[PDB]
């Protein structure tokens, strides 16, 4: 089976530098170029650059040529692409391909200058179908788990995907119940933050 | 149509710098050498790169002939490379024959040099191992990078 | 470097449908186009090489194309897996560069957003912050306007929304807006209001508050 087995998320500060590595297996690895490509959510798919595990020769991207030096450990059959002198700009995730045929899985870079940081968790309530949220604040790093009544509501529930609002990450969670059943019945937002050991619940109540 | 514009004396190595040379049975093989070992084996290490068109995306429009006992050229009609015994043309009518191939530069390689069939587009020249043997023969370009459809160009 | 414009970056469809995907080059890269998908975990596949070749382990369904300086990807009846992220990418002259994606989604019926706002929490208040907050869920098709007014003025600055991807059940998006402020700034307003228009709207959906309600 041809491989190509990335290493793990990487957290790191801006101004540093990162490391990250592809494994081959399961052909020859100096019989194929090995690619650079990251995929962001602001410029999409770019190629960063190639390598020739056989003399080392490599190709870069001119805009990549000063923020990535590609190199290979032929012995390890692994392929490294370091990073410099990170800043924002440079979170997302790198991917290793032979061909632009047979790709490793991604690796996610997140640059950033925090701590780790507990959510502050905030209720949401209004000034037939009534709805409610939580507001889950400045937490660092992903992932947060919400749920409403330890899981108990689901059909009117969704959760906005996690946006950077200053150096931390900031999302929220809807639910919509029948008015019959809130403030009637208590509707709590249950949130967790497993890097922290942070655990909340917040009731929702009447304003 | 397009006039011979350059004709250029070549040592061609492979991907695992195996040099390039035809057979007393007119086969193009590959086989380890020193330059040295390329000097004494000439002329069948010796090959002829006429050049007649520019034609980017593709590269140059390009014949390989060599000069043993007879002046053969590279045709890969029936996506079979072979040597046919002809001459390269003065002249051709355009770039669409067997033996033309487009010569480019792995983008980014400058020296790193592909050969791709004219009649049969995304095919290309390559080295391949059968058995006991390292051989020239045509092959379908199935991903980017593939070292094995790469070569050395030395000028003579 | 040479362009590729990939259309649509979104198109909507359903079962059975026959669909088709384009990348258009800015210079002639002859036959040396990929098309690639990819699934939601970040999984690539190469289903077509040099223009319309399939891939081995590919479904038969798709198939490449050429017509000039646009370059197609056709599925000719859509399956429930389909529904994925297809770039194409050129090799014709370095640097390598990708279309900037489709995404293949479920077509439904067009939907209004239930829009709901939410004033800032006592308990942000006591941390110096104040965080104002919009939901606009349950929309079809994705596209909305979403504007923050402060005392009858919009307000641009300090604001960020999040989209949810295309619900797995009823194929409606949804989005949140955030107007977050500090406390002082929060203070010195009355009212607050977030407006929503879409296709579907006769009028723009105003929700508001006053802050001492
Ligand atoms: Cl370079
Ligand atoms: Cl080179
Ligand atoms: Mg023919």
């Amino acid at each position: 089976e041809i491989q190509l087995q990335q290493s793990g998320p990487e957290l790191v500060k801006p101004g540093a530098s990162v490391k990250v590595s592809c494994k081959a297996s399961g052909y020859s690895f100096t019989d194929y170029f090995i690619y650079w490509v990251k995929q962001s959510h602001g410029k999409s798919l770019e190629w960063i650059g190639d390598i020739d595990p056989y003399n080392g020769d490599t190709s870069y991207n001119q805009k990549f040529r000063d923020k990535a030096t590609l190199t290979v450990d032929q012995s390890s059959t692994t392929a490294f692409m370091h990073l410099n002198s990170l800043t924002s700009e440079d979170s997302a995730v790198y991917f290793c391909a032979r061909g632009l045929r047979f790709w490793g899985q991604g690796t996610l870079v997140t640059v950033s200058a925090a701590k780790t940081t507990p959510p502050s968790v905030y209720p949401l309530a209004p000034g037939s179908m009534v709805t409610l949220g939580c507001l889950v604040k400045g937490y660092f790093p992903e992932p947060v788990t919400v749920t409403w009544n330890s899981g108990s509501l689901s059909s009117g529930v969704h959760t906005f995907p996690a946006v950077l609002q200053s150096d931390l990450y900031t999302l929220s969670s809807s639910v919509t119940v029948p008015s019959s059943t809130w403030p009637s019945e208590t509707v709590t937002c249950n949130v967790a933050h497993p890097a922290s050991s942070t655990k909340v619940d917040k009731k929702i109540v009447p304003r | 149509y397009f006039g011979k514009l350059e004709s250029k004396l070549s040592v061609i190595r492979n991907l695992n710098d195996q040099v390039l040379f035809i057979d007393q049975g007119n086969r193009p093989l590959f086989e380890d050498m020193t330059d040295s070992d390329a000097r004494d084996n000439a002329p069948r290490t010796i090959f002829i790169i006429s050049m007649y068109k520019d034609s980017q995306p593709r590269g140059m429009a390009v014949t390989i002939s060599v000069k043993a006992e007879k002046i053969s050229t590279l045709s890969a009609e029936n996506k079979i490379i072979s040597f046919k015994e002809m001459n390269p043309p003065d002249n051709i009518k355009d770039t669409k024959s067997d033996i033309i191939f487009f010569q480019r530069s792995v983008p980014g390689h400058d020296n790193k040099m592909q050969f791709e069939s004219s009649s049969y587009e995304g095919y290309f020249l390559a080295a391949e191992k059968e058995r006991d043997l390292f051989k020239l023969i045509l092959k379908k370009e199935d991903e980017l990078g593939d070292r094995s459809i790469m070569f050395t160009v030395q000028n003579e | 470097d040479i362009q590729m414009t990939q259309s649509p970056s979104s198109l909507s469809a359903s079962l059975g449908e026959r669909v088709s995907l384009t990348c258009r080059a800015s210079q002639d890269i002859g036959s040396k186009l990929y098309w690639l998908q990819q699934e939601p975990d970040g999984t690539f596949k190469r289903l077509i090489y040099a223009t319309s070749s399939l891939d081995s382990g590919v479904p038969k369904r798709f198939s490449g194309s050429r017509s000039g300086s646009d370059y197609s990807l056709t599925i000719s009846s859509l399956e429930s897996e389909d529904f994925v992220d297809y770039y194409c990418l050129q090799y014709a002259s370095s640097p390598y560069t990708f279309g900037g994606g489709t995404k293949l989604a479920i077509k439904r019926a067009d939907a209004a957003p239930t829009v709901s706002i939410f004033p800032p929490s006592s308990e942000q208040l006591t941390s110096g912050g104040a965080s104002v907050v919009c939901f606009l869920n349950n929309f079809y098709p994705k596209d909305i306007n979403v504007k923050w007014k402060i005392d009858g003025s919009e307000r641009q600055n300090g604001v960020l929304n999040s989209w949810t991807d295309q619900d797995s059940k009823d194929s409606t998006y949804s989005m949140s807006s955030t107007l977050t402020l500090t406390k002082d700034e929060y203070e010195r307003h009355n009212s607050y209001t977030c407006e929503a228009t879409h296709k579907t709207s006769t009028s723009p959906i105003v929700k508001s508050f006053n802050r001492n309600e």
